[PDB]
């Protein structure tokens, strides 16, 4: 699913400013 | 057409108002620019309690005023790693914005002031935590919650803009959540005073306008794009474009492509493929009718805009509160000294502050 993909990426926490 | 005369003559007359207001707005904004506020209180006002959260040069800790029992979030931020880190102008002016702007979702800056080592910023505390902890909890919100919440950043965006500020940090780890259930913005680290256009590679990689990737200058429809994909996380409890590495993140962004859950109802769908508008000459919020063509969009076609405002519209959701100076809804952290330094450090630097 897309939701499992999302997992996947490892991009689930909190986000910093690039 | 669409309207009727009376509705039709009822929108147009509220979007009169709402020139009218943001022209005030702007009018006290502009004075307390030009003319801004300075050491207003000391670090022996307050007792320490707890920190909130920690950044690489600096942390925010729940305070209590002595005098009057209030808490407050005392953003400490470190001099010596202000200037290490290169972000002098940034703290300056996140200061300078607060200080000068005014709206019921933008957080209160209370106090600041300065010693040898540090920088306060004393803020009014927003018990609820961040918006993205409850929408990682709860999963995603259902439609009319993520417009509750969205309607919020169309009004706060619809004033920001009108002071020529672009925000350019919008997501759910920046969105607090009050004790009444509605948004306040706290970090205005990244956003700048911006008529026209500006350049600086800046943002979180989910959350950046393919105008960004890709190097152009870029004017304040950035905010609107990312409001695209504040909208598509809340509903869809992930973000539109992801992947493992950010460079795979932005051939996504850039691509012109996206795709939608099946519970995404068709307005949503309509409104978010015009906010995710990769053209920005048909990116709503960009076109010749401003942000009316987001307002007046179906999908808000229940908001009332001015209720919102008026903050009388009754939340979805309101965070557990157990009291004043509950801290349940952060993030614990090892408790580190605020240590001050008998020498001043970078007085020249953050004179101004
Ligand atoms: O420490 S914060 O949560 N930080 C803001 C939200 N998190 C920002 C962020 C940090 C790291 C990565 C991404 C986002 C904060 C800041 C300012 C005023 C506050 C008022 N009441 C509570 C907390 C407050």
């Amino acid at each position: 699913t897309t939701y499992a993909d999302f997992i996947a990426s490892g991009r689930t926490g909190r986000r910093s400013a690039i | 057409g669409h309207m009727g005369n009376a509705a039709a003559a009822k929108k147009g007359s509220e979007q009169e108002s709402v020139k009218e207001f943001l022209a005030k707005a702007k009018e006290e904004f502009l004075k307390k620019w030009e003319s801004p506020s300075q050491n207003t209180a000391q670090l022996d006002h307050f007792d320490r309690i707890k920190t909130l959260g920690t950044g690489s040069f600096g942390r925010v800790m729940l305070v209590k005023h002595k005098e009057t029992g209030n808490h407050y979030a005392m953003k400490i931020l470190d001099k010596q790693k202000v200037v290490k880190l290169k972000q002098i102008e940034h703290t300056l002016n996140e200061k300078r914005i607060l200080q000068a702007v005014n709206f019921p979702f933008l957080v209160k800056l209370e106090f600041s002031f300065k010693d040898n080592s540090n920088l306060y910023m004393v803020m009014e505390y927003v018990p609820g935590g961040e918006m993205f902890s409850h929408l990682r909890r709860i999963g995603r919100f259902s439609e009319p919650h993520a417009r509750f919440y969205a309607a919020q950043i169309v009004l706060t965006f619809e004033y920001l803009h009108s002071l020529d500020l672009i925000y350019r940090d919008l997501k759910p780890e920046n969105l607090l959540i009050d004790q009444q259930g509605y948004i306040q913005v706290t970090d205005f680290g990244f956003a700048k005073r911006v008529k026209g256009r500006t350049w600086t590679l800046c943002g979180t990689p989910e959350y950046l306008a393919p105008e960004i990737i890709l190097s152009k200058g870029y004017n304040k429809a950035v905010d609107w794009w990312a409001l695209g994909v504040l909208i598509y996380e809340m509903a869809a409890g992930y973000p539109p474009f992801f992947a493992d590495q950010p460079i795979q993140i932005y051939e996504k962004i850039v691509s012109g492509k996206v795709r939608f859950p099946s519970h995404f109802s068709s307005d949503l769908k309509d409104l978010l493929r015009n906010l995710l508008q990769v053209d920005l000459t048909k990116r709503f919020g960009n076109l010749k009718n401003g942000v009316n063509d987001i307002k007046n969009h179906k999908w808000f076609a229940t908001t009332d805009w001015i209720a919102i405002y008026q903050r009388k519209v009754e939340a979805p959701f309101i965070p557990k509160f157990k009291g004043p100076g509950d801290t349940s809804n952060f993030d614990d952290y090892e408790e580190e000294e605020i240590r001050v330094s008998i020498n001043e450090k970078c007085g020249k630097e953050f004179t101004e502050f």
